[PDB]
């Protein structure tokens, strides 16, 4: 998933 | 009074991202419901797929539910964005 995700 | 049950997250997407992939948008709902079913029963979720500001609203049953959904995801990260979450304020349409 996209969760937690930094750039 | 009024409980909030509801509660508003933004930053979550910009509308642009939905533009050239037609699954992205399923994808994040599904990744927000998922998170979303440890805070608490979901009644509603909806996300403004065309809002600028990449707003989505969850609704729970239970007030404590929603104020343990924004103390986790608030300043949380997805996607790239830092996220916020806020009780919503029963007023502002999305």
């Amino acid at each position: 998933n996209r969760w937690d995700e930094t750039p | 009074m009024r409980h909030e049950r509801v509660v508003i997250i933004k930053n979550m997407f910009h509308p642009m991202d939905f533009e050239d992939d037609p699954l992205v948008l399923n994808e994040i709902r599904e990744d927000l419901r998922v998170e979303c079913s440890k805070f608490g029963q979901i009644r509603k979720l909806l996300l403004f797929d065309r809002h600028p500001d990449g707003v989505a609203s969850v609704s729970f049953r239970d007030p404590e539910e929603a104020d343990y959904c924004i103390q986790t995801l608030d300043g949380r990260w997805f996607g790239g964005r830092q996220i916020t979450a806020q009780a919503w304020d029963g007023t502002t349409d999305y």
